[PDB]
């Protein structure tokens, strides 16, 4: 899966439940890196750490990793650019 | 099947009449997709389910994107999942928090949104189908033309409409409902990455209602536990 690259960068067997598509303008504000073109925000949930695990990739055909975000019970994000 | 009237509530028949050729085409695409060995997720019966509830009874539009890419999740309606779906889409989780925050209500027992649908909240995705595990795989594949006509038709009616538009993808449809009797309320997407950026606190369920009332229409119930 594309979820394998999640398992790679974090080591957690999680299922991607949603891929929301957003514009660079939207993603930039939160991560502080304006990306090339639109991004898909694949969000899986870790039901044990209560973390939202996010994988941001390039649009549909080629799902190119771009950044990874882990978001805790509070809302702070450990952002790792990919 | 084939003829529109046999496929959607009628009234929706009228609505989508101009995209009849366009929708009929979508069929042989899907059929062609199975023919080529791959399957699509939304599920035969449910693909057009969005348009099974009365056209004249819609008061609130919640436009989504394409369907949830994982099997057994997508159910023919924006954002909603199937009741057995346990750890639910984080977008939906967030939507729900703002939902308990906004209205007095307790957290829903499941992400089954059917009741909203049958109360005049149109949960229309912009792209009605999608290849399993391959998000956005049916974008520009013909569907937008349909969902777009869907919307224009709603806007044209004498009846008042509130469209709530989560994410910028949605916003592109703002112009598409000339705000005569239509009001659009936009906000960042309920996705975790963006939710706290201005979705949370947007109070869309009540605002939607108050807007409806402002225009001499009945409020939606919401409320699903």
């Amino acid at each position: 899966n594309l979820s394998d690259i999640i398992e790679k960068e974090t080591g957690k067997q999680l299922v991607i439940q949603e891929s929301i598509l957003m514009l660079p303008e939207e993603v930039e504000e939160v991560i502080g890196n304006k990306p090339e073109s639109d991004i898909l925000v694949h969000t899986a949930y870790d039901e044990s750490t209560d973390e939202n695990v996010m994988l941001l990739t390039s649009d549909a055909p080629e799902y190119k990793p771009w950044a990874l975000v882990i978001q805790d019970s509070n809302g702070e994000n450990k952002i790792k650019m990919l | 099947a084939r003829p529109l009237s046999e496929l959607v509530e009628r009234g929706w028949a009228a609505a989508l009449e101009p995209v009849a050729d366009q929708v009929a085409h979508m069929g042989q695409f899907l059929r062609a997709e199975i023919a080529a060995g791959r399957r699509y997720l939304p599920a035969g019966s449910n693909v057009l389910r969005a348009f099974t509830f009365p056209f004249d009874n819609v008061r609130v539009l919640i436009v989504g994107q394409d369907p949830y890419p994982t099997p057994g999740h997508a159910v023919g309606l924006s954002f909603s999942v199937a009741p057995d779906v346990r750890p639910w889409p984080r977008s939906l989780a967030n939507i729900f928090d703002e939902y308990t925050a906004d209205l007095g209500y307790p957290l829903p027992s499941n992400g089954d949104l059917t009741p909203w649908a049958q109360r005049g909240v149109l949960l229309l995705n912009r792209v009605l189908t999608v290849r399993p595990s391959n998000p956005a795989s049916h974008r520009g594949k013909g569907w937008e033309a349909v969902t777009e006509c869907a919307i224009r038709a709603l806007a044209a009616r004498a009846a008042p409409l509130v469209a709530i538009l989560w994410g910028r993808d949605a916003s592109t449809l703002k112009p598409m409902l000339a705000a005569g009797n239509c009001v659009a309320i936009e906000s960042p997407h309920p996705s975790p990455l963006s939710a706290s950026r201005g979705f949370f606190g947007s109070r869309p369920f009540s605002r939607a209602n108050e807007l409806l009332v402002g225009m001499g229409a009945e409020p939606i119930d919401w409320r699903l536990p």
